[PDB]
């Protein structure tokens, strides 16, 4: 039984629609009228949006609408809205009792205001000191699209050791955050002019720097 | 009005068996309802498990879990489990218990009913409590916070002042280390001519090491 394909991703702009195809077989999707449509948020439990290709769950938006023609399940949904913006999965039963899944698609609703990053800048505590390590804190906030660089520098030359930085993240107002912490030994931090973290957003780089006193 | 709770341990070693149960409240377990598991691995997609019909107490896995799976109900507790035997990495993902519609026909297709999730890692490191160190302050307003530092596994949870500081917080999701183990931060903005005098305290709780933190960040 081979997996039901979705594509990766799907994008559309305010007030207009978007439709997210389901590819099956004729022995699934084609034979049967049991295909399910999912919307999922950033962690959080997925939510029956469609069941039975084409039925709306009880408080679900007439803007969502399914169907199918052959092998091929389609959600569809009109009025879109920036809380629209999910991972949407379809799903359908398969003989020998049991349900397939797709890949998923990323609904990316278009028209979001750039924004660029705040970042803050953290110099190893005093507590942390006293245990003999040190550690960099860079944390980076509030924007958008969410792709972001990280470089290090001790003093002006650059350093890639010792440095683990996370992916970027939505945070609640669909703006992005990541982080970056820069491990050190209690000698490298106190014989240094000035750490840097430098935050190179599409185009632009903000900068922030700590210093040992 | 039936709801459904995932129970179980966060961390399996390799080789053993992953065990989780759900509790579900407001209809009998006994009931024509396909009692189902679904799990996901963070950032990837959705994996149907298996179900377990209410009255017959029959069950199904996905042909890549037939041989190590068992979903079976408990007629004592109210409750359905999921044991996945000779656990790996792979294993390691967000499971959710779910509830599918009356009476229809692949009910266990259709989930309209959901737990919360519940993240279990499948590793052979050993539990291990965090450091938490305050990242103390320095334009009208300043920014403190907390550094919770090398624990294992997932996850911690950080507020500040037990919840009655909301306003300017961010917590950071944390960083995966090549020595296995997690960091994370979270960080306020606060008025400048408040500190000496409002306390601020960075609450850290690491429930898997039974560890619990409230760290008092100050200035100078």
């Amino acid at each position: 039984q081979a997996a039901l394909t979705q594509p990766p991703s799907v994008s559309g702009s305010p007030g207009q629609s978007v439709i997210i195809s389901c590819t099956g077989t004729s022995s699934d999707i084609g034979q049967y009228n049991s295909v399910s449509w999912y919307q999922q948020h950033p962690d959080k439990a997925p939510k029956l949006v469609i069941y039975g290709v084409t039925s709306r769950p009880s408080g679900v938006s007439d803007r969502f609408s399914g169907s199918k023609y052959g092998d091929t399940a389609s959600l569809t949904i009109s009025g879109l809205q920036a809380e629209d913006e999910a991972d949407y999965y379809c799903s359908s039963h398969a003989d020998e009792n049991m349900a397939l899944f797709g890949g998923g698609t990323r609904l990316t609703v278009l028209g979001q205001p750039k924004g660029a990053p705040s970042v803050t800048l953290f110099p190893p505590s005093s507590e942390e000191l006293q245990a003999n390590k040190a550690t960099l804190v860079c944390l980076i906030s509030d924007f958008y699209p969410g792709a972001v660089t990280v470089a290090w520098k001790a003093d002006s030359s650059p350093v890639k050791a010792g440095v683990e930085t996370t992916t970027p993240s939505k945070q609640s107002n669909n703006k992005y955050a990541a982080s970056s912490y820069l491990s050190l030994t209690p000698e490298q931090w106190k014989s240094h002019r000035s750490y840097s973290c430098q935050v190179t957003h599409e185009g632009s780089t903000v900068e922030k720097t700590v210093a040992p006193t | 009005q039936v709801q459904l709770q995932e129970s179980g341990p966060g961390l399996v070693k390799p080789s053993e068996t992953l065990s989780l149960t759900c509790a579900v409240s407001g209809v009998s377990i006994n009931d024509g309802y396909d009692w189902t598991w679904i799990r996901q691995t963070p950032g990837k997609g959705l994996e149907w498990i298996g179900y377990v019909f209410g009255r017959s107490g029959n069950f199904n896995l996905n042909p890549s879990l037939r041989n190590r799976g068992i979903i079976s109900k408990d007629t004592c507790k109210n409750q359905f489990s999921l044991n996945l035997n000779s656990a790996t990495a792979a294993d390691t993902a967000v499971y959710f218990c779910a509830r599918g519609m009356e009476g229809l026909f692949a009910a266990y297709n259709s989930l309209d009913v959901w737990g919360r999730g519940l993240l279990v890692t499948v590793s052979g490191a050993s539990t291990k409590g965090p450091s938490v160190f305050p990242l103390a302050p320095s334009g009208g307003t300043a920014a403190l916070g907390c550094l919770v530092k090398d624990y294992f596994p997932e996850p911690v949870t950080v507020s500040w002042n037990s919840g009655a500081l909301t306003s300017g917080v961010h917590t950071f999701p944390a960083v995966l280390q090549s020595s296995g183990l997690y960091s994370l931060s979270s960080v306020v903005t606060v008025p400048s001519s408040s500190l000496g005098t409002q306390t601020y305290i960075c609450n850290v709780n690491h429930k898997p090491s039974n560890t619990k933190v409230d760290k008092r960040v100050e200035p100078k």
